[PDB]
């Protein structure tokens, strides 16, 4: 009844190679695509809610998740190991941020405690890294709006757009082309469908695909009114009539 | 292959060689069996004589739990030990929190449990007994029989050991023949028998009979051993049948 | 505060004036001093009313647990649980628990537990401050195998003196009754137990 | 039990050297290079970014240059997410001697603590190495400027001129080729961007590919400045350089 | 062959090879002999020398005034369970007033025994031992082995060539257990018994080693000088 | 421990410490010298509670030799005071307090100039012309406030110290049987033997 | 301090004063008493200042993590446990009386909580030092089936007789309504009585009246290139 | 190949022993269907009783884990009883703390997120089996949630686990095709039983008796398990029409 | 024996159009006894200014816990911390030692950066927030402060005359409290310029 695994299950091989965070690497190639692209007012985050049975409810799988009122989530890979990290994402920016300065942490930071925490299961004892990457869209007051990218060896990277999982490589290519420096938040919705369509195989609308954006502060979705200060959540899920809103100006 | 070197470690079929392996070593252990009778139960155990310098009676196999308990098993004789001290244990702080003595399905739990446990980890070894016990609680009586791999059932008969066919046969032909029920002192008799019956496989050496058995109307529902005037009735019973 | 449960034939009833004090100050004036803990066990509360909440909310969860393993727990073993954490932790609590309860075995059984952790089986209880005004009247007018009129009565009258002589005892007389029927309410209000 | 698992990481090989350090080594010359060079008047850090991306958001990205105090700074080459556990370790170190003291904490004794550290993973604990090289420039009012290097062996050593990473026994020829010891920091800024275009595996050195970093003791008024130099600056230097 | 690396180990059949590598170094050590009459119990052990220069290492451990045993192989691991016995002894004298029963010390060293068989790290105790004692239901005498296995007995012995002392005993049973209030009578047939283990060497004053408890004896060892009478 | 005395003047730092020790009734002896020197050009006097007071001065001792040794350098008088001050505020909210007040006089070789910091048991730090503490100050710094100047000599630093002694020996109840004197400079720490 | 609650037809009022005293000096005539301890949950809070700020950012925190780990929205029973748990675990050392409101999926609630964990279910409540005062003035006017203006009516009328008749009590009148299947709608400074009335003569000085020994530019800024 | 035998990855990005676990589930040879109604959730099993001497009251692989949640385990009794054990202290612990009876979707969570563990962690193995959760949540209304060894999770409509959940899941699927909602429109609890115990018989292609089947029922407030003797009356019922 | 009051001191802090000011007096004590006239209690990270009055050892200790905070804030953020963010800092830092509290007043002050808003924020020992328009008083003559404050203040004031108005404040609360006083220190903050005055007062 006792934990013997106190040793490095990640090691380095004769050519310098990490094996397992390789691996890891190898388990989010063959996951769905998820993709993120940064806009001048806004940042989108997208993928496919590949369903594993049709009888399943594949709204209750969230697959887009808020980690702060500022700050989304998306993931390709391992599912269960996304829903542990996120769980321990929003914990953190409450113990290590919230708790001390009163107010959530910006983008860079929180990403960076994620990124600590997928380093540390690539050298403690007796665990295997998380099989997973994630893109991280937020906003905060003094970096504005940003995308970033965490690997299961803890490396993160700020992005203008990009994309992970299956068709990454063709979907990076298909970013590179229509990118540039003055997209509004509406037309980078409209890219990252586009994108999208070509690495979903079957159905195609608002109940197959799941999108987030971080933009504007959403009074409305608040819960209260009397504090000037404090205007509302800039992460908003779009619903499944949203998006096929868009999909007919496609 | 060497999937079965390691604890807890699942075989491509989906097993675990070493809980299997654990199995072998109930299999070569001694005869044992548990009878579920009409307000009680009877267990019986093949204890057998080496030589001829074992002090009769003295070796004693079963095992009380609590005062209402009684445990039996088949295999390595040190892991049933120390799976009744843990029983023990786990029935002195039910009753210490809960005021009434364990009830005999929430016990096979605990012991059950704490089998369970042993096949999670590879820093320990699965339990080298398959064990057979019951009593009397509130509800009635209760037969279980516990594997090495935690699993358990509740039972009408029960068997276990080197002579468990032969056994598990005698026990299916008293269900089918009493299903208005069997009395504490039939079980008593035929638990001897059943012994007798499951000695043949261990035929080379001669062996010693112990009883043992919990009864609402004969015990006042706690364990007691069969000794004396009614172990020996019960031995004269086995010994006619045999001839 | 003025606390009691009653066995009788059908069951067991409890009882309980509703005045929380802080000093001479009534902080609540409409208090729950019953309180369950089981579907048919259920406590009379007296002493610090943060230990007592704190002990019944951990018991209600002992049971909880309780039932999901091993069916429904007696009234003898909820008194016990109550012990267990009164007698443990008795440098640190200021608890007086009464523990009554409906099994269709037993019937109806009624446990109390003083400050020392002790428990004691007994036909009917009484307990906290109000309690020491009826002692007299309690013992000279109960009876074992009341019907459920009588030992509203008994409980009303019972109550109502000691409401009526202790200052940190006032307001409502709640009840709740633990019969095989279910579980029923009762409240009495001033204009009412006063005349008696 | 678990022991069929250990790949035991702190062992000697039978020729005493430690394994995993070893290929640790091998992983970091895989790194995008590092190049540091200490002048009079300051000290010059230039690194080679590794993934070229038109999409990578530059001006807001740092993979190699960090800043652990005021006066200290330092290049990574290796594992980036090993790098960060360690630089917080020392950020935290530099603050705990400048509350203990009134004082900034000396170079070396930061570097020390840190090689000390990754020395620990070498020799108990049964974890991996930290796959990280660092390159340490630094300013104390007792030595001056500073350059050290500190490798996964926890084995640290000062220089004039230091690379680490992809293709160092060129660049380190390159550098005892051209270094001197009288140089100033508008020479030393022209020798490492040289190092760098001639070593790079890459078709040619460019601004985005670049971090770039200067430590001067030309401040206003005698005082050190550290400067991370942004995007169109370290474009500025290389047209100045006459690199692009 | 693949699964005696450890001791939690089963093998195919079941078995734990460590328990039985550690059973083998019993076989490895000297015999030693234990046998009882009602009223008197008896170890005799013949004690093994590195040399013709060292001393014959000792083989009788006392426990307490009432109880004590002989061991065969590994002697720092009968040192580790005597020292627990008497703790053991100790307790029982010290908390409840009364004297340890033998069964009960049989049933104390079984489960410490099988503690160290089913978790890892730990090995199998290496010693088997002959534990004799006189308690409130008169003479007893037990035999320990390191899988765990306690066994109460009229006589027994264990170590080289120990079957041929069992023999032996086996075919004196009925007359050595009426041996009652005659102490010298009763260690004679038990230095009769280790005779018929002894090859090339025999049993002289240094080499021989008895110990006795009964019904009015403390458990006391006999070496030396003492042992001269029964040679 | 009673009377410790520090002044700062132009080149140097001059610190006065009592001489007696008494253990309640009897003065156990008049000689004791309540000082350590920490490093070459750095000097600790001490007064508090009997044991802790040179439990606390060789304890800091050690640490500063320790620290000598490792980086091949003396620190400043500054980064000795703030290591002092650290370990005694740490001390005041443990489970049993150092009762140490001291006097850190030392010449700092880079700046070249001396340095005086007080720090009480609580950890409160100053840097000081001149210092002292317990009683000692009520009857010193009027005679302190009114002659001292920051270009003394030393030896003008000496005749200010046994005025101030003078009327500690005055007004003062409790004998403390004179000061032993040290003073500390550039070329390092020198007791006065004749005073 | 006075707090109070006040249910009504569709859901719960809280209100409170605004003062924060030292001993008998006024430290902040405008203080905000009212905390949010998720968007419908509110609480009202008396005693210890920093312990009250303190227990309900703590609790409001993990009554956060818990709504998005749950994927519900917070209770208020839940919010009461929480503080109840942790405040009877430090046994009134931290010195937090509140008054616990707000709406959720399960309808309207409101309790009260004492430092020592005690929690206490009504209608109406009133905490803190003026809270004799405001209870006369809840057991005078309260009646069941009040309208959401009714109560708030009744709620401020409570603070106030707190503000006039209790000298721990003063300023202002902060309230927030928490209406089932709406946004809690937080009401700062919702009356204003005590404005201080101008003074008698100005106090600015003439420039120069101060001596001054030294001047100097203080360097906020970093180390400056170049 | 040692990673055949912990949870590390293999080259392919695979968990092996994940996968080995997931075919465990299967060693009882017991298929489960659960369905939901407008008012409740309907859960059935198969029982098989091989041995005479066995007790079939005590054979059960549908545990009672609050008083609204039930849970049906395919999978190997000893993991069954450990998950179950587990669920019923989690749900226990859930309540204590934050005052309310915990969701069955807040259960199977949490469950997947200890599962979750035991694929990262070396030293702990999965449990061999699928975790059914069923309730009719206070906010939610009928809930299906189930759980497997990988630390997946998702709601159901309808869900079906064992050997031939195939078979099961496609009828299932079908009669969703044509009624065109997410449950089965029916009043009372004892129809729904009775349509999944038909949508079974059809899917599988054998008869049942009265102690070949195991059923569970969750309703407002309480969930419950059938009798040999009710289900008797549901057999009844569907032999009728 | 009170540890609040053994070493002696106040600050103040005054809100006006545009600026912010902080002002404190230079006497550290022990009692009755002046030991220093020149203990600044008024610290500042960046742009950000703390006054600590209190027990002085953790008036000092406080200084080396926020300069350590901020330095490593500043680090992994790249930006200074602001006043509001810093208060909070300040109000979770002294609560962590809720029942073995450091025994000081503090009082941030300061312009936000980007807002260009002037803050000023006041604490007890344990951090509870005082967030006032107007202005914050701490220290032995607290009392004599609020009274200044509260008489001498008008709001939108301009940066030499809000000056004049916290000396005067600062000086004749000092002149009416034993442990007070010894020289005092005069910050007056707007959003890049900083002016520090050194003022003259009597020495006793
Ligand atoms: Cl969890
Ligand atoms: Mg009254
Ligand atoms: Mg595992
Ligand atoms: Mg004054
Ligand atoms: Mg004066």
């Amino acid at each position: 009844m006792t934990d013997r695994y106190s040793f490095s299950l990640t090691t380095f091989s004769p050519s310098g190679k990490l094996g397992q965070i390789d691996y890891a690497l190898t388990a989010v190639k063959q996951g769905v695509t998820s993709l993120g692209i940064k806009a001048t007012n806004g940042v989108v985050i997208a993928t496919e809610k590949k369903s594993s049975s049709p009888l399943a409810m594949s709204e209750t799988l969230s697959k887009v998740s808020l980690l702060t009122p500022d700050i989304g989530a998306v993931y390709s890979g391992m599912g269960p190991d996304y829903r542990v990290l996120v769980d321990k994402s929003r914990k953190v920016a409450h113990t290590s941020y919230k708790r001390i300065y009163g107010e959530y942490p910006p983008t860079k930071l929180l990403v960076s405690e994620v990124a600590k925490i997928m380093q540390e299961a690539t050298q403690s004892g007796g665990v295997r890294p998380f099989g997973v990457s994630l893109l991280i869209a937020g906003h905060d007051e003094f970096n504005g709006f940003s995308l970033y990218q965490v690997d299961p060896s803890g490396s993160y990277f700020p992005w203008k757009a990009t994309a992970i999982g299956k068709g990454s490589v063709a979907a990076k290519t298909f970013l590179e082309k229509r990118w540039n420096d003055e997209l509004e938040l509406e037309d980078a919705i409209h890219i990252a469908l586009l994108t999208l369509k070509e690495s979903v195989e079957g159905e195609f609308n608002g109940d197959t695909i799941e999108l987030a954006i971080i933009g504007d502060e959403n009074p409305d979705l608040l819960g209260y009114t009397g504090i000037p200060t404090d205007k509302g959540p800039r992460f908003r899920k779009l619903t499944s009539q949203e998006i096929n809103d868009r999909l007919e100006a496609l | 292959t060497g999937y079965d070197l390691s604890n807890s470690v699942f075989s491509p079929d989906g097993r675990n060689f070493q809980v299997e392996y654990a199995v072998k070593a109930v299999e070569n252990g001694t005869t044992s069996i548990g009878i579920k009778c009409n307000d009680g139960v009877v267990f019986a155990v093949e204890k057998l004589i080496t030589s001829k310098l074992l002090v009769p009676q003295k070796n004693v196999k079963i095992q009380v739990v609590d005062r209402h308990i009684g445990c039996v098993y088949s295999g390595l004789i040190p892991d049933g030990r120390h799976l009744v001290n843990r029983g023990r244990e786990e029935a002195a702080s039910f009753k210490k929190l809960y005021k009434t003595p364990i009830p005999i399905p929430a016990f096979a739990d605990r012991l059950g449990q704490y089998v369970q446990a042993h096949t999670l980890y590879n820093s320990v070894r699965p339990f080298g007994v398959s064990t057979i016990f019951g009593g009397v609680d509130k509800n009635g009586a209760h037969l279980y029989m516990l594997e090495p791999s935690g699993s358990y059932w509740g039972y009408k008969g029960a068997a276990t050991g080197k002579g468990r066919q032969s056994a598990k046969a005698e026990l299916e032909k008293l269900v089918d023949h009493h299903p208005e029920g069997l009395s504490a002192r039939e079980a008593v008799k035929q638990a001897a028998k059943i012994i007798y019956l499951a000695h043949e496989d261990n035929k080379e050496k001669d062996f010693e009979l112990e009883i043992s058995w919990c009864s609402l109307s004969e015990t006042n529902g706690l364990h007691k051993f069969v000794k004396g005037d009614l172990l020996q009735e019960a031995i004269d019973f086995a010994q006619k049948e045999i001839n | 505060t003025s606390i009691m449960a009653v066995t009788f034939k059908d069951g067991v009833i409890l009882g309980a004036d509703s005045r929380t004090t802080t000093g001479a100050y009534i902080a609540n004036r409409v208090t729950d001093k019953l309180t369950r803990v089981h579907d048919k066990i259920w406590c009379c509360r007296s002493g610090s009313a943060a230990d007592t909440q704190a002990i019944a909310d951990i018991v209600q969860y002992h049971l909880e647990l309780y039932t999901s393993q091993y069916g429904t727990p007696s009234t003898e073993t909820a008194a016990s649980v109550f012990k267990e954490l009164c007698y443990e932790n008795k440098d640190n609590l200021t608890a007086g628990i009464i523990v009554a309860g409906y099994d269709d075995k037993n019937k109806g059984e009624v446990y109390t537990i003083p400050l020392g952790g002790s428990v004691h089986k007994l036909p009917y209880a009484i307990a906290g401050s109000g309690s020491t005004f009826i002692y007299g009247y309690c013992d000279k007018n109960f009876r074992e195998n009341m019907s459920k009129e009588e030992t509203v009565d008994f409980i009303k009258h019972s109550l109502s003196q000691a409401i009526k002589w202790d200052g940190s005892s006032g307001g409502v007389i709640r009840m709740v009754v633990l019969t095989a029927a279910g579980v029923e309410r009762l409240i009495f209000y001033p204009d009412e137990y006063e005349q008696l | 039990g678990s022991r069929r698992y250990d790949s035991r990481t702190t062992i000697f090989s039978p020729e005493g050297r430690l394994y995993q350090v070893e290929y640790a080594l091998e992983s970091i010359s895989h790194a995008g290079t590092a190049i540091g060079i200490m002048a009079s008047d300051g000290i010059v850090l230039a690194a080679e970014r590794k993934v070229t991306s038109t999409l990578l958001e530059q001006d807001t990205s740092t993979e190699k240059l960090y800043k652990l105090n005021d006066k200290i700074a330092v290049a990574v080459a290796g594992l980036t997410a090993d790098a960060e556990i360690l630089i917080n370790t020392a950020r935290i170190h530099a603050q705990n001697y400048l509350k203990t003291y009134n004082e900034d904490i000396p170079v070396e004794i930061l570097v020390r603590r840190l090689s000390d550290i990754k020395q620990g993973y070498t020799q108990h604990g049964g974890l991996r190495p930290f796959g990280v090289s660092f390159i340490y420039a630094g300013y104390d009012d007792r030595y001056g400027y500073q350059l050290y290097t500190s490798n996964p062996s926890g084995n640290y050593t000062g220089w004039k001129a230091i690379s680490v990473g992809a293709n160092t026994s060129a660049a380190q020829t390159l550098l005892q080729m051209d270094y001197k010891d009288d140089m100033k920091v508008d020479d030393a800024i022209e020798l490492a961007l040289k190092t760098l275009s001639k070593t790079t595996d890459s078709s040619a050195l460019t601004y985005d590919r670049l971090e770039f970093a200067t430590i001067r003791k030309g401040a206003n008024d005698g005082e050190v400045y550290q400067k991370i130099f942004k995007p169109q600056e370290i474009k500025d230097i290389l047209v100045k350089t006459g690199i692009t | 062959n693949n699964y005696d690396g450890d001791t939690v180990t089963f093998s195919p059949t079941g078995r734990l090879f460590q328990v039985e590598y550690a059973l083998e170094a019993i076989k490895q050590g000297s015999v030693t002999v234990g046998l009882r009459s009602n009223t008197h119990a008896v170890l005799v052990a013949l004690k093994r020398n590195a040399d013709e220069l060292s001393s014959y290492q000792k083989k009788i451990i006392k426990c307490d005034e009432h109880m004590g045993l002989s061991l065969a192989g590994l002697a720092p691991d009968a040192r580790v369970l005597s020292n627990y016995l008497r703790q053991q002894c100790n307790y029982s004298s010290l908390v409840f007033n009364r004297k340890l029963a033998v069964e009960r010390a049989g049933h104390l060293l079984c489960d410490k025994a099988q503690k160290n068989t089913q978790s890892y790290g730990g090995r199998p105790y290496g010693v088997g031992l002959l534990i004799i004692g006189y308690d409130k239901s008169g003479a007893h005498l037990l035999e320990f082995q390191p899988s765990g296995n306690v066994t109460e007995l009229y006589g027994t012995a264990i170590g080289a060539r120990s079957q041929g002392a069992k023999t032996y005993l086996e075919r004196t049973l009925d007359t050595f257990i009426k041996i009652d209030g005659n102490p010298d009578e009763l260690i004679k047939a038990g230095v009769e018994a280790i005779s018929q283990s002894l090859r090339d060497e025999s049993l002289t004053v240094d080499n021989l080693s008895i110990a006795i408890v009964g019904k009015d004896t403390p458990f006391t060892i006999y070496d030396g000088e003492a042992v001269a009478k029964y040679i | 421990m009673d009377i410790i005395l520090g002044i700062r003047v132009q080149d140097s730092v001059i610190l006065a410490s009592s001489k007696a020790v008494t253990r309640g009734i009897s003065v156990l002896k008049d000689s004791d010298d309540k000082t350590r020197q920490l490093s070459p050009h750095t000097l600790m006097s001490f007064a508090g509670e009997a044991g802790d007071t040179v439990q606390f001065a060789e304890y800091i001792q050690a640490n500063i030799q320790l620290y000598s040794i490792r980086e091949d350098y003396e620190l400043s008088p500054q980064a000795v005071s703030s290591f002092v001050r650290q370990e005694l505020a740490k001390s005041i909210r443990s489970r049993r307090p150092y009762q140490v007040n001291v006097l850190i006089g030392g010449y700092d070789k880079k700046k070249n100039k001396p340095e005086l910091y007080q720090i009480d048991y609580l950890g409160t730090k100053v840097e000081l012309p001149y210092g002292a503490h317990g009683y000692s100050g009520f009857y010193t710094f009027s005679l302190l406030d009114h002659h001292y100047r920051p270009d003394m000599t030393t030896e003008e630093g000496l005749d200010l110290l046994k005025l101030c002694v003078q009327e500690l020996e005055k007004r003062m109840p409790m004998d403390f049987k004179g000061v032993i004197v040290k003073i500390v400079d550039k070329d390092g720490i020198r007791q006065v033997d004749d005073f | 301090t006075t707090i109070v609650g006040v249910k009504f037809n569709n859901g719960v009022v809280i209100a409170a004063d605004t003062r924060s005293t030292q001993g008998p000096i006024v430290a902040d005539k405008n203080c905000a008493k009212l905390h949010r301890i998720s968007p419908k949950i509110w609480c009202a809070a008396a005693g210890t200042a920093a312990d009250t700020e303190a227990v309900t950012q703590l609790i409001g925190s993990n009554i956060e993590l818990h709504s998005l780990y749950t994927s519900r929205e917070p209770r208020v029973v839940s919010a009461l446990q929480m503080l109840k748990q942790h405040l009877f675990k430090y046994q009134g050392h931290i010195g937090a009386y509140l008054i616990v409101a707000g709406v959720d999926p399960t309808g309207s609630h409101l309790f009260s909580i004492h430092a020592h964990g005690s929690t206490d279910v009504g209608y109406y409540l009133s905490l803190g030092s003026g809270s004799l005062a405001a209870m006369a003035v809840l057991e005078s006017h309260w009646k069941q089936d009040l309208t959401k203006e009714e109560a708030i009516k009744l709620a401020s009328d409570a603070i106030q007789a707190g503000i006039w008749n209790d000298l721990g009590s003063g300023s202002n009148v902060d309230v927030c309504v928490m209406e089932i299947g709406k946004d809690a709608e937080y009401l700062r400074n919702y009356l204003t009585p005590n404005v201080r009335e101008e003074k008698q003569k100005s106090y600015k000085f003439p420039r120069g009246t101060t001596a001054v020994l030294k001047e100097s530019i203080v360097n906020i800024c970093d180390i400056q290139e170049e | 190949g040692y990673d055949r035998h912990i949870t590390i990855f293999s080259p392919e990005g695979r968990l092996y022993q994940v996968e080995y676990a997931f075919k465990a589930t299967n060693q009882t040879n017991i298929n489960s269907l659960a369905v939901r109604g407008k008012d409740c959730t309907v859960v059935i099993s198969q029982k098989k009783v091989p041995d005479k001497l066995l007790d079939p009251t005590t054979v059960s692989y549908i545990f009672c884990i609050s008083r609204t949640i039930g849970m049906v385990v395919n999978g190997p009794i000893p993991d069954a009883r450990n998950a179950a054990l587990r669920a019923k202290a989690e749900a226990a612990e859930f309540r204590y703390k934050y005052g309310y009876d915990m969701p069955c979707d807040v259960l199977a969570k949490r469950m997947a997120n200890l599962s979750q563990i035991y694929t990262q962690r070396a030293y702990m193995r999965p449990l061999g089996v699928i975790l059914t959760f069923v309730s009719v949540d206070e906010e939610l209304g009928p809930s299906i949630y189930k759980t497997d060894p990988a630390g997946y999770y998702v709601g159901y409509k309808a869900t079906a686990t064992g050997p031939k959940q195939q078979e099961i899941t496609t009828n299932l699927e079908n009669h969703f095709k044509k009624s065109k909602i997410d449950h089965i429109n029916e009043e009372s609890w004892e129809k729904v039983v009775e349509f999944a115990i038909t949508h079974m018989i059809d899917a599988l292609g054998t008869e049942f008796s009265k102690n070949d089947l195991e059923v569970g029922v969750a309703t407002k407030d309480k969930f419950f398990t059938l009798s040999a003797e009710n289900i008797e009356e549901r057999l009844v019922a569907i032999a009728e029409q | 024996s009170d540890p609040s009051s053994i070493n002696g001191g106040i600050v103040v802090a005054m809100t006006g159009k545009d600026c912010v000011a902080i002002a404190c007096d230079l006497r550290l004590g022990s009692q009755s006894l002046g030991v220093s006239n020149k203990f600044e209690k008024i610290f500042h990270y960046g742009h950000v200014f703390l006054g600590i009055t209190g027990l002085a050892t953790d008036v000092t200790t406080l200084n080396e816990m926020f300069r350590y905070k901020t330095n490593l804030y500043k680090l992994k953020e790249e930006r200074a911390i602001e006043p509001e963010t810093f208060t909070q800092l300040v109000s979770s830092s002294l609560y962590e030692r809720r029942f073995g509290p450091y025994f000081v007043g503090p009082v941030v002050a300061g312009i936000n950066s980007k807002s260009g808003k002037p803050f000023i924020a006041g604490f007890d020992l344990i951090g509870c927030i005082d967030e006032a328009k107007d202005f914050i008083v701490s220290g032995t003559a607290s009392d004599q402060l609020f009274g200044m404050c509260e008489s001498l203040y008008e709001p939108n004031l301009e940066p030499e005359d809000l000056f004049e108005t916290i000396s005067q404040a600062l000086l004749n609360a000092a002149d009416r409290d034993a442990l007070s006083g010894w020289g005092a220190v005069v910050y007056i903050i707007k959003k890049d310029e900083v002016v520090k005055r050194y003022l003259k007062m009597r020495q006793d």
